């Protein structure tokens, strides 16, 4: 707890030393903390920023004033449907990962940078990326993979002898 | 780390440890290292006083050559550079751009200036009595050996009464007149 | 270490960096403006097709 | 029997479906041939039992312990106690070899604990907040007064900082040879030490940075600020990477498992949090601590320890995902299914300043007012190191070839996302049915120069518009066809 | 199109007047609402005003003609003096533009005018006198002077602003 | 007189707006002395 | 810093660690208020009573100013009222209260200072050294 025990000569007039220590050790002062910003509304309040910074932002910058006798009064009758188009925002709002979570404020915003180690379209042989990534999912050095598995994993497909003629098969 | 083959040198030609680009390639430590300044991060103030100078320089040479201010700091400017002596001339008015050096500059301190005026054998021993504190500069005593001594205190830089050397001195001349003090 | 780092490679080769630092060659001139001018014919006439 | 330590998480063509067989084979057999190498494993962990129901495991201390213990273990349990200089604090290198202590009055001495062998102390007149090493026992970092500096293994000064205004929490990527520094004023900076570039300041805008702690799995740095809040961060996105509101008020300590996957918190309002982090999840709180525990570490086993001021509380096998394994005070209405105290240990009057386990040995390493002193505890250590990276049997040829081999194989920066297995996909653009093409005067010059342009605009209007044409009472049908 | 969202506020808002943009004849109508619209000149500032965006200033310089009514806006052309043949034409407006539109930036900084010029028929709007400066230094140098020359004539001519 | 070259980031209304403001010899070279004079006395 | 009260009871410590903590000076009634009251962004600098000792503010580095009040949501320590003094970067140096007029004199880092009548926070008088 706090204020525990110092006995200097100058400090500790009294709590002396108390080797029985039972039936004398009930004070039990629990200090409590305080209610210092309630920082789950800063923390809602943030998630709804980044979160109405989101769902693809979707504009209706309407034809202001064209054809219909725009300003200083005159409320015409046609309702200011002529440009509801959306920009393409970085995630939709039910394909992020913060709506099952409580409390975790994620942001998926793509990396400038990290393009350029991935490659842009699948390769050739690995027709897709379910693929791709069961091809490149086992490392090969020694550090991840035992002695004789990493002796299998690297060898060349044509292990060719090393210093004489190589003939055309013939066998059946 | 381990003097790098061919093929990890050309690998990694880029990595060094013990010195980067922040000490402005090693020369701090070197010229301190061979001019025996004591307090660290000095070649800073010698290399901004010979960058600074010549900064203020263009920033007072730009301004427009007719008003009396430019007139009154380019003065004010060139006899306080003249005042502690590290131009010998001052008639010099816009050359100071490539003179005023480090060999300049470290030219005022008070070990090389005890070297040329002959008072030791080298920096090496010239440190050792200004840091014993022998060696006064005008009427007080001067410990430290990054002084600059000025234009107008390099007459009065003598040792001081009562110490060894000025006693051998006087014995090796001998005319030691013991009336004050040695 | 050879064929391991040969594996390497030949399980690395699609990514961009170390594509454009295995393909690339000192070609002769002749060969890359020549090259290059029956690059952009070839544009052209399947952009015609 | 082990082979979820060692897993690493329908077709048309006939020779690709041959050759995905073949790669998963491939996995399969390498994951089993790889998990059949503890039976290999030089030794065997450390452990206390109960053994009967009295015998509680939290009612052992070190003169016990330390009695029936080995006698270069026992020799091991220092207590290196100095008085004339603050508050300690404590950083063991990567292998568990040299020492670094840091007082709060002056103090900063790197050294071999292990062997007498203080190989660089130094003094100074400034309040050291904390200190690293770098790569080896060669260059160690103290974060100082106001500029953080960086000394050679004797003890000269090899660099101040001209940035890092100040410094109050800083550590080392390994791999990547990286220092990161976070301070007082609002910002977290990352600096290589092998180039000497700095390589990002990423301003924070959340207040001063209370705790800091570092994820090896991913190398993403883990903050944590007086809004409750713990930032995850990285040099790629000058944002927070992502942000977790773990406490409130203030946190003062943070601490990541070696394998990235559990995270202990402890705030100041008298509340410890644990968290998975690769699903986000809050695993489970604990209350009614007494005081707010400033310092929390976790061992390499899963084996944590809070650490409240005068008392040291460890607690084995708290990071299941069950309800049961939640780290409880006492042991109240005979429940067995509890999970109490391992082992603690109670300091006379000083409070304790950090902890830090020791890496390959079985005991842990607390830094006080007084000085040193290190805990025997018997699982809280990996035992079987892996000697091609981390070794504490080094010599200088192997200590530089090391050296060597981590500068050729330094990791950029760039690539290290919440998820370094990240590297190797497609970028975004799968396309899993892929689309192979198969299946679907200077006035005058640049006068001209509009013209052309202006018909490519007009063809590509065209092309889009052909495009879009080929991809879309009575009276009125009398009165058609006009 | 592009600056429609910046040029009815001023004329809805800040001036008392109504728009409508008729895509029937491709033009702009202005009606003054009798209601409530004060300062019965606003009409034709504000006619004016969309007059000078369309016949080729920038928005803010059109909003200068708007606000501050006493800028007037003249227009001549270059068929008028020398009867300038298709290659000097392109001599003509070259050498006004200057590099960069150099020169252009140049009449206009110092008679505290605008122009803008198409590719032949040039238009200056700003005060009347500042116009009859730029009008006589612009015809000065389609007659075809030294550009040196015409800096001084125009460093006089400052002097005079001063 | 300078004849500034550059278009202007300002319009009519502004630069007749900064004619009715104004309506202490040079604020350019008052700041340039003044930054001399700090930097000089750094030097000494 | 510490602040203390106008009967001999309590004293508010304000410190670097973020918590301005409240002590009773006597162990006989330490169940009292022996809280912690958190919430500032970075360094709290100050902490005092009000005269009516039912009022407790905090003023923080960067110039935030906290009003803890014993309110409801047993029920304990809300803060019911937040100020700001929108210094640019002139962070909070120096504090005072003076409660028997309710006066809030605060010097920032810039040779500033400004001085409030505090429980409305309007700007009594600012200037600058």
């Amino acid at each position: 707890s706090t204020r525990l025990k110092i006995v200097d000569p100058y400090g500790g007039s009294d709590d002396e030393q108390g080797d029985n220590v039972f039936m004398f050790k009930q004070q039990d002062v629990i200090a409590e903390a305080f209610a210092g910003d309630d920082v789950v509304a800063e923390f809602q309040e943030e998630k709804k920023r980044v979160i109405d910074d989101e769902d693809d932002k979707e504009v209706d910058t309407t034809l202001p004033g064209w054809g219909e006798w725009a300003g200083a009064g005159s409320k015409p009758k046609n309702k200011k449907r002529k440009f509801i188009k959306k920009v393409k925002g970085v995630v939709n709002k039910d394909k992020r990962r913060d709506k099952n979570l409580q409390n975790v404020i994620i942001n998926e915003k793509v990396n400038k940078k990290n393009l350029k180690y991935q490659s842009s379209a699948v390769p050739f042989p690995f027709e897709n990326r379910e693929q791709y990534e069961r091809s490149l999912r086992m490392p090969i050095g020694q550090e991840w993979t035992s002695r004789a598995s990493h002796q299998e994993l690297i060898k060349p497909r044509i292990m060719t002898k090393p210093g004489q003629v190589i003939d055309p098969l013939k066998a059946p | 780390v381990r003097k790098l083959k061919h093929h990890e040198q050309k690998l990694l030609k880029k990595v060094d440890f013990l010195e980067w680009k922040q000490d402005q390639g090693h020369r701090d430590t070197q010229v301190m290292r061979t001019y025996h300044i004591q307090n660290r991060e000095d070649y800073h103030k010698y290399n901004r006083i010979c960058g600074d100078i010549r900064r203020l320089a263009n920033k007072l040479s730009l301004l427009p050559p007719t008003d009396p201010f430019r007139r009154k700091h380019e003065q004010l400017l060139l006899d306080k550079l003249y005042a502690m002596g590290v131009l010998t001339t001052k008639s010099k008015i816009s050359d100071l751009e490539n003179k005023v050096t480090v060999s300049a500059i470290c030219r005022r301190r008070l070990p090389v200036i005890m070297h040329r005026l002959k008072m030791a054998e080298t920096i090496q021993d010239a440190v050792k009595f200004i840091e014993q504190g022998h060696v006064r500069v005008g009427p007080n005593l001067i410990n430290d050996p990054a002084y600059l001594v000025t234009r107008n205190m390099e007459d009065y830089v003598t040792w001081v009464d009562n110490s060894k050397i000025k006693k051998t001195l006087l014995r090796y001349r001998n005319q030691i007149d013991d009336f004050d003090f040695s | 270490k050879l064929e391991y780092d040969e594996k390497l490679k030949e399980r690395f080769r699609h990514m961009p960096e170390i594509k454009r630092i295995s393909r690339h060659r000192h070609v002769p001139q002749v060969i890359k403006k020549a090259q290059e001018i029956k690059n952009i014919e070839l544009s052209s006439i399947k952009r015609r097709e | 029997e082990n082979q979820n330590k060692f897993e690493r998480s329908q077709t048309k063509d006939k020779k690709l479906r041959a050759g995905l067989k073949k790669i998963d084979e491939q996995y399969k057999k390498a994951v089993s041939s790889a998990a059949a190498t503890d039976y290999l494993l030089p030794e065997s962990n450390g452990y206390l039992e109960p053994e009967n129901e009295l015998e509680k495991t939290f009612k052992v201390q070190q003169s016990e312990i330390k009695s029936s213990v080995d006698v270069s273990t026992a020799n091991k349990a220092l207590d290196l106690s100095l008085k004339e200089f603050g508050p300690y604090h404590i950083k063991y290198a990567k292998n568990g070899t040299h020492l670094l202590i840091t007082g709060r009055k002056g103090h900063v001495a790197s050294m071999d604990w292990r062997k007498g062998q203080l190989r660089a102390e130094l003094f100074l007149n400034e309040t050291c907040h904390s200190a690293t090493y770098l790569q080896n026992e060669q260059y160690f970092a103290v974060a100082q007064k106001k500029y953080t500096f960086i000394y050679d293994h004797e003890g000269t000064e090899l660099h101040r900082l001209k940035q890092h205004i100040e410094a109050r929490h800083l550590d080392f990527l390994p791999y990547h040879y990286l220092l990161v520094t976070a301070g007082e004023t609002g910002w977290l900076k990352y600096h290589d030490v092998s180039t000497g570039q700095l390589v990002s300041e990423l301003r924070t805008k959340a207040g001063p940075t209370m705790a800091m702690a570092q994820n090896p799995w991913n190398a993403v740095m883990h903050l944590g600020h007086s809004n409750g809040t713990v930032s995850l961060w990285s040099p790629s996105m000058p944002e927070p990477l992502v942000k977790l509101l773990s406490a409130r008020g203030p946190v003062n300590s943070i601490a990541i498992d070696r394998s990235g996957y559990y995270m202990a918190t402890t705030g100041a309002d008298r509340s410890m949090k644990i968290w998975d982090i690769r699903n986000f999840k809050q695993l489970h709180s604990v209350e009614s601590l007494p005081t707010p525990g400033t310092n929390v570490s976790i061992s390499d086993t899963g084996l944590l320890a809070l650490s409240r001021g005068p008392h040291v509380t460890l607690w084995k096998d708290a990071l299941k995902l069950s309800g049961d394994s939640k780290p409880c005070f006492g042991s109240m209405g005979g429940n067995p299914h509890r999970n109490t105290p391992y082992m603690s240990h109670l300091f006379a009057g000083n409070k304790v300043e950090n902890l830090g386990f020791v890496p390959f040995e079985d005991l842990l390493g607390v830094g006080h007012q007084t000085g040193i002193t290190n805990l025997i505890v018997p699982g809280a250590g990996e035992a079987n190191y892996d000697a091609l990276e981390l070794n504490p049997f080094e010599t200088k040829k192997q200590r530089q070839e090391q050296e060597v081999r981590t500068l050729l194989n330094k990791l950029p920066a760039d690539t290290i996302t919440l998820d370094p297995n990240s590297i190797g996909s497609v970028d975004k653009r799968s396309s899993t049915i892929r689309l192979n093409a198969k299946d679907l005067r200077s006035f005058l010059r640049k006068k001209t120069q509009n013209v052309i342009d202006e018909r490519k605009l007009r063809v590509q209007k065209q092309l889009d518009k052909e495009k879009n044409i080929r991809k879309r009472d009575v009276i009125e049908e009398a009165l058609s066809r006009f | 199109r592009n600056s429609w969202t910046k040029i009815y506020p001023p004329l809805v808002e800040h001036l008392k007047l109504q728009v409508r943009m008729n895509l029937k004849t491709k033009s702009v109508e202005l009606r003054t609402n009798p209601k409530f619209t004060t300062d019965p000149g606003a009409l034709q500032k504000g006619a004016d005003f969309i007059k000078a965006f369309t016949l080729g200033f920038d928005l803010d310089d059109s909003i200068a003609l708007l606000r501050l009514d006493d800028l007037y806006i003249e227009t001549f052309e270059v068929k008028d003096v020398k009867t300038l043949t298709g290659d000097h034409l392109s001599r003509a407006i070259g050498r006004i533009a200057g590099k960069d539109g150099k020169t252009k930036f140049a009449i206009e900084n110092a008679t505290r005018t605008r122009i803008v010029l198409a590719d032949s028929k040039i238009h200056i709007l700003g005060g009347f006198t500042h116009i009859r400066m730029a009008r006589e230094s612009v015809v000065s140098l389609i007659l075809g002077s030294p550009p040196g020359k015409v800096y001084g004539n125009l460093r006089t001519v400052a002097s005079r602003l001063k | 007189f300078e004849l500034s070259d550059v278009k202007s980031s300002k319009s009519l209304a502004e630069i007749y707006e900064d004619d009715y403001t104004r309506a202490a010899l040079s604020e350019e070279l008052q700041k340039a002395h003044s930054e001399i004079s700090e930097l000089y006395a750094n030097l000494v | 810093s510490l602040t203390w009260s106008q009967d001999s009871r309590f004293i508010l410590t304000t410190s670097k660690d973020l918590s301005a903590k409240i002590w009773s000076v006597d162990s006989e009634e330490k169940n009292l208020a022996a809280t912690t009251f958190n919430g500032h962004r970075d360094y709290v600098m100050g902490a005092f009573f009000s005269h009516d000792q039912e009022k407790i503010y905090t003023v923080s580095k960067d110039g935030a100013v906290f009003v803890w009040e014993f309110t409801k949501r047993k029920y304990s320590w809300r803060i019911t009222k937040k100020h700001f003094f929108y210094a640019n970067q002139a962070k909070v140096k120096c504090v005072t209260f003076h409660p028997a007029t309710r006066l809030l004199a605060v010097g920032f880092t810039s040779g500033e200072f400004r001085l409030y009548d505090l429980p409305d926070f309007t700007l009594i008088q600012q200037l600058s050294m």
